[PDB]
């Protein structure tokens, strides 16, 4: 490494995961963490938490009319009553879909997202590309998922800046007469909860 | 601070690499699943970090040619180590030292401990959660309806003020109430909360540009003047 | 376009590695002097650039991870290799063959020729130069001293508005005559030269910084509107 | 690579050299380049060309007051006069240090440097460091060179955004009665024609 360039050369991935353990050793050895502490929050964001909570939710705002409207005037309320409150989900909000207004949720700043309803980010949620690009040319990056709005759909794009986070409620697809409501949340997918995809006709 | 960052409304980061949700793999590395457990272990205990704020200057203060290579959770291991140094929790050279351990020799073991109170001590954290959310006796400078002008502010420290977002006009959403202030509590100066505001704004003043489209973004009260 | 290299007023890219002068060494690598060769060699005589303007954006559509990492003569590489492509002169395929041929044996042996006449022209280059002023029949929309702010524009192509200066309030310093227009030569779409003005920025306009500092920056008569 | 993050995965330097040798390669075979055009401008660049150029501008305008004054008054006549043009060095403007008025020039955009006039930049000149932030923090930049002005002098920071291109005249020096201008030009670092440092007495 030429002294006038260390900046060209990055951390290769063998240092973070070096680093990472150095960390737990030391936090261990200190009696600062455990074992059992490190695996206890590794369940829970791998295995606990999960889209299907907001699932739940959307299919329950689909089947019960006085439900949605109660979910949209105070989901923070709502959310908590049914226990889908947590570290990154004290204050939830959601956003409804209609047939001239979309809304899609970005952290440009980072990758904030509700842990407590949704689960884990997406992979790309995180990365600069969706971060960068949303908050300018929307629609080129809907059309990127497949999502190719006309332009008398108007778009609200949603940036996570505070601790505030964001879901959005997409619609029911038409086909869906006789649809149970543990049914209906087999439908709702991760992306649709973000805002880069409405459900498909079953 | 002014950093890589703060991506919003850049260009050249390229297609979005969409992958269906089901193939969608949280984890593809141990290390990975550490600094999860890492980063919600320490903060459950207030070690090295409070809340979210410390967490994420340490971030944003990484190299930018780390920041954009070393993967998500490289992030978060970075953002430990700095905050953990620090506050006094760790000793630099002693990481140094350690880091060099696991470099020279991987499959170094690591100590095990079984610790129940601190387990329960980290589920607290992970359902109670830690809402930035707090009364002021002040009232809100802004009203929900009112067209304000954010700053020209450059903050040298953390902020949440997005570059693409100073110097624009914008219409008050709501008022959320007083939320713990970014820019003082990332580094360790006091909750110091501040109303925060959701702010909408239009295509046009953002950008130029002439579709329907809009960014709704929340503001603390400081961010932002009257017209 | 709003890319990695626009980089004035950016945070974290830590101190500036001060050198001796006598100790600046220029090139400590035989390829970063080819990289000077194929620039000045191909410009010359127009292949794949004509001018500065198509050079700069080729530079500017790298990957950022591979900007902040190819070392300084790794951009002259990248928008060699991107222009001539893009004009036809080299085929993509071709050059990626060539390219593992390279990888896999860098001993390769490299083909000799000599050419005088090419010297020469090359020569002609190195000393003539390659001035962008022109002439034109319209003229200036502003004046020396005459307070203009400049566009919020986002040129999702190349342009020589810097972030850093986008709607900001400054003063025209002097009006240089018309230079053939970036934003458009270095697509390729005409010289379409227009006005070049120099405009003093004052440091509270910039930052809102308290400092005894101004920026002049030259900026193209588009770039900017009356007050 | 994980095809989600080929973006964390740079360009190694061997590739740039690779690619650098199949550019020359295709080129030559093609008739586009040869041996000796590619040597010619290696050894104008890296021989030819260099900062004792502007240093015999700097010693002459020192002095001869008539000579600086046509300097500053136009300078592309001059320099052009002079000898010093060239590719990037079409359109030179001088500007002129004084006591309480200090002058630094960048390329923040890229490495904009006027080769016929100074030879190549420094390393750090091109760099991201001292381009993002000369523009903002001048005083800050100035200290990390040695440079420590008072509040008092003001800061006139010069990007080079368009080809036309800005080289400093810093102030003579104390204590140089009886230099000659030969000796005086030796006096001239490359670093103050670019304003991140001034000339010490001898
Ligand atoms: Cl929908
Ligand atoms: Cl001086
Ligand atoms: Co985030
Ligand atoms: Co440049
Ligand atoms: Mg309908
Ligand atoms: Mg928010
Ligand atoms: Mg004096
Ligand atoms: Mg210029």
């Amino acid at each position: 490494i030429d002294p006038r360039f260390p900046h060209h050369h990055p951390r290769p991935q063998s240092f973070w995961e070096a680093r990472a353990k150095a960390l737990e050793s030391l936090l261990i050895e200190k009696g600062h963490l455990s074992s059992d502490a490190i695996e206890r929050v590794i369940k829970h964001y791998e295995h606990e938490l999960g889209p299907m909570n907001g699932a739940k939710v959307v299919a329950k705002a689909w089947t019960d009319p006085a439900f949605k409207q109660r979910l949209l005037e105070d989901s923070e309320t709502v959310l908590r009553e049914l226990g889908y409150y947590g570290l990154q989900g004290e204050h939830i909000r959601v956003v409804e879909n209609t047939d001239t207004v979309h809304n899609v949720v970005v952290c440009t700043l980072c990758s904030c997202y509700p842990w407590p309803l949704l689960g884990l980010p997406p992979s790309w949620y995180k990365e600069p590309a969706y971060r960068a690009r949303v908050v300018k040319e929307p629609r080129q990056v809907l059309k990127e998922f497949g999502l190719d709005l006309p332009d008398s759909v108007e778009i609200r794009v949603w940036d996570s800046s505070s601790e505030i986070r964001f879901m959005v409620l997409p619609q029911r697809p038409e086909g869906t007469e006789g649809v149970t409501e543990e049914e209906l949340a087999k439908l709702v997918t991760r992306d649709s909860m973000i805002g880069v995809a409405k459900i498909e006709p079953p | 601070m002014n950093g890589i960052h703060d991506v919003g409304g850049m260009d050249g980061f390229g297609k979005v690499m969409y992958v269906k949700e089901e193939e969608d793999i949280y984890f593809t590395h141990d290390w990975e699943r550490l600094a999860f457990g890492l980063v919600a272990g320490c903060m459950a205990q207030g070690l090295g970090m409070k809340a979210f704020d410390e967490f994420r200057i340490g971030i944003e203060l990484m190299r930018p040619v780390d920041y954009l290579t070393s993967s998500y959770y490289g992030h978060w291991i970075a953002t430990v180590a700095y905050n953990l140094v620090d506050t006094g929790v760790l000793d630099e050279k002693e990481l140094e030292e350690r880091t060099e351990v696991f470099l020279k020799k991987p499959d170094t073991k690591i100590p095990r401990r079984e610790d129940p109170a601190l387990v329960k001590l980290v589920e607290k954290a992970l359902y109670d959660g830690l809402s930035p959310l707090r009364e002021i006796s002040a009232s809100p400078r802004f009203k929900v309806g009112e067209r304000i002008k954010t700053k020209n502010i450059h903050p040298t420290g953390h902020t949440r003020f997005p570059r693409y977002a100073r110097v624009k006009y914008g219409v008050i959403d709501e008022v959320y109430g007083a939320h713990v202030f970014p820019d003082d509590a990332a580094h360790r100066k006091g909750e110091n909360p501040q109303y925060l505001y959701r702010v909408r704004f239009e295509a046009e003043e953002l950008w130029g540009y002439k579709q329907k489209d809009s960014v709704y973004i929340d503001l603390w009260e400081s961010y932002m003047e009257p017209v």
